[PDB]
């Protein structure tokens, strides 16, 4: 599945930002996607959290074209 | 490529038209019209500018954005010549969303002095176009963004 793509719809938008964000402030207790870890640790140092949304934003912002952790 | 898409709500965004002279540094509004009353959570939008003619130096929230220091970012790309916008009311309660028409964000740039060398018109127009754009309300709810396209006119100078 697609890393950085927690509601599992196939592509990282604005939507899966606002999860993140919601995610780590507990305003939801869990992604719409599976494997929390595999979508949502996008750095791959095994910890969700705000350094993740901070890729997510660079990501968005097209700082940067991909995440750390890859598919391969 | 901004997506041909269907939702339940819409708004316009706009770039401001400026007429300007080669040479010269000015400020290029972008506007959201029509906006959802019930408020959008969160918007990504990329525009493109011709870094031939023009220089972005700066890049503003407008005044509709609401707690910009924490709910604003952009970037540009410099290699590609874009601008990319991120909105999101960070503490998601629903009480930063934008509900109000206005100015989002207003660029900074200059025009080059040298647009008319080799030229013998005295007067040019610079396109600033449009790339993704995806906005949502608080529940994630698509908004569709009617994007339209702005020109900097340019006169020669003297
Ligand atoms: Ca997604
Ligand atoms: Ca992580």
């Amino acid at each position: 599945a697609v890393i950085g793509d927690v509601n599992a719809d196939g592509v990282v938008n604005i939507s899966d930002y606002v999860l993140m964000k919601r995610y780590i402030l507990r305003i939801i207790a869990d992604f719409p996607a599976d494997d929390d870890m595999w979508v949502g640790d996008v750095n791959g140092d095994n910890v969700i959290n705000d350094i993740d949304c901070n890729y997510l934003k660079r990501y968005l912002l097209h700082m940067i074209r991909e995440f750390p952790k890859n598919s391969y | 490529i901004h997506e041909a898409e269907t939702a339940d709500y819409i708004l316009d965004v706009l770039v401001e038209g400026v007429k300007a002279k080669a040479g010269d540094t000015v400020e290029i509004p972008l506007k959201f019209e029509n906006v959802p009353s019930h408020g959008i959570q969160s918007f990504n939008l990329s525009l493109y500018y011709d870094s031939k003619a023009i220089e972005v130096l700066k890049v503003e929230p407008g005044s509709i954005i609401t707690d910009p220091a924490n709910n604003f970012d952009y970037n540009i790309v410099y290699k590609d010549s874009e601008i990319v916008f991120l909105f999101d009311d960070d503490k998601q309660k629903g009480e930063g969303l934008i509900k109000t028409d206005g100015v989002f964000a207003k660029l900074t740039v200059r025009i080059k002095p040298d647009i008319f060398k080799d030229s013998g018109s005295t007067k040019k127009y610079s396109l600033i176009t449009f790339g993704e754009s995806n906005f949502c309300d608080f529940d994630l709810k698509p908004i569709l963004a009617v994007l339209k396209e702005g020109k900097v006119e340019i006169e020669k100078l003297e």
